[PDB]
C-alpha cells in the first residue's frame, strides 16, 4: 500500500497473507469463512508452494494472533488470462479451520443487484496489504489501508492503456500519490456500510503503482458471486 | 424510492418486491422482529472489526 494508514487493532481482520516457502508475503488474500480464502488468480504463479497467514499486523514480531494454514484446494477461475488479467479470481480451501479471534473475522460477501447499486456507488472502497510502499520499495512489515475513491469507468478506460473488462473496475486516485502495489494482490477491497464491511474486489493490478493518471484496477467481485457461491460448495 | 430512499431502512440487503422494500442479510445474522435490522448469530460475525 503507498499512502494510507497502518491497520490498528482490530480493524482488518479479513486480511490473509499468502506466504512462500521462505515464509515471505508474496499476495494477499480476503477471509471468507473459517474453511475459504479469496485471492487473484495471477497471485498462484507467484510460487510453487505457499501457505496462508491470518491474524498478522506486523510481519517483524509475534503478536501471538498469528496462524499459518495449510491450502488443501486451489480453485483458479478457469477462464483466467495472464495476458489480459481477465478472470483474476480464486479461491482456497483450507486444511484445517480458522479459529476467527481478535484481528482474524471474515468479511461478508453481498448479493450482486445491492452490491452494485448501494455498494459500489459509494464515495469510497477499503484496500489493505502488506505490499510495497512504493513503485519501488520494499514490501511493508505493517498491514496497512487506504481509502480509494470508485473511479467512473469512463475515466477508467479512457486512463489505461490496456483493456477493462466486464470483470474489473478501478479505484484510487488520478494524481494523489496513494495507491495498492506489488504484493497487494489478491488483498481485499471492502466497502462499508453501516458498520459492516463487504467484499467488493480482488487486488489485481495497476500500471506501475499510484502513478498520475493511472488508477488501481481491481477484479470486479459481484461479478463472480455464484462462481464464489458454487467454490465454497 | 424504496430501496434507492436510504437502503430502503434495511441494515444490509435491499430489494423490492411488487413495490415495497424486502430487506435481508449477509449468513451468519438474522433479520430482527422489525423486518430490517440484521443480528449476529454467533460469535465474530462477518463484516465486523474485531473488538476482543
Ligand atoms: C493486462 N495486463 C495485466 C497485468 C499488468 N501488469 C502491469 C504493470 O504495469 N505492472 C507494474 C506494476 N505491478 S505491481 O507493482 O506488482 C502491482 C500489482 C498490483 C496492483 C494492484 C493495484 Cl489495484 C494497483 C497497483 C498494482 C501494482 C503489476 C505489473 C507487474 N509487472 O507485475 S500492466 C498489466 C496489463
Ligand atoms: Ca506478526
Ligand atoms: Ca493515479
Amino acid at each position: 500500500i503507498v499512502g494510507g494508514q497502518e491497520c490498528k487493532d482490530g480493524e482488518c481482520p479479513w486480511q490473509a497473507l499468502l506466504i512462500n516457502e521462505e515464509n515471505e508475503g508474496f499476495c494477499g488474500g480476503t477471509i471468507l469463512s473459517e474453511f475459504y480464502i479469496l485471492t487473484a488468480a495471477h497471485c498462484l504463479y507467484q510460487a510453487k508452494r505457499f501457505k496462508v497467514r491470518v491474524g498478522d499486523r506486523n510481519t517483524e514480531q509475534e503478536e501471538g494472533g498469528e496462524a499459518v494454514h495449510e491450502v488443501e484446494v486451489v480453485i483458479k477461475h478457469n477462464r483466467f488470462t495472464k495476458e489480459t488479467y481477465d478472470f483474476d479470481i480464486a479461491v482456497l480451501r483450507l486444511k484445517t479451520p480458522i479459529t476467527f479471534r481478535m484481528n482474524v473475522a471474515p468479511a461478508c460477501l453481498p448479493e450482486r443487484d445491492w452490491a452494485e447499486s448501494t455498494l459500489m456507488t459509494q464515495k469510497t472502497g477499503i484496500v489493505s496489504g502488506f505490499g510495497r510502499t512504493h513503485e519501488k520499495g520494499r514490501q511493508s512489515t505493517r498491514l496497512k489501508m487506504l481509502e480509494v475513491p470508485y473511479v467512473d469507468r469512463n475515466s477508467c478506460k479512457l486512463s489505461s492503456s490496456f483493456i477493462i473488462t466486464q470483470n474489473m473496475f478501478c479505484a484510487g486516485y488520478d494524481t494523489k500519490q496513494e495507491d495498492a502495489c506489488q504484493g497487494d494482490s489478491g488483498g481485499p477491497h471492502v466497502t462499508r456500510f453501516k458498520d459492516t464491511y463487504f467484499v467488493t474486489g480482488i487486488v489485481s493490478w495497476g500500471e506501475g503503482c499510484a502513478r498520475k493518471g493511472k488508477y488501481g484496477i481491481y477484479t470486479k467481485v459481484t461479478a463472480f458471486l455464484k462462481w464464489i457461491d458454487r467454490s465454497m460448495k | 424510492k424504496l430501496c434507492s430512499l436510504d437502503n430502503g431502512d434495511c441494515d444490509q440487503f435491499c430489494h423490492e418486491e411488487q413495490n415495497s422494500v424486502v430487506c435481508s442479510c449477509a449468513r451468519g445474522y438474522t433479520l430482527a422482529d422489525n423486518g430490517k435490522a440484521c443480528i449476529p448469530t454467533g460469535p465474530y460475525p462477518c463484516g465486523k472489526q474485531t473488538l476482543e
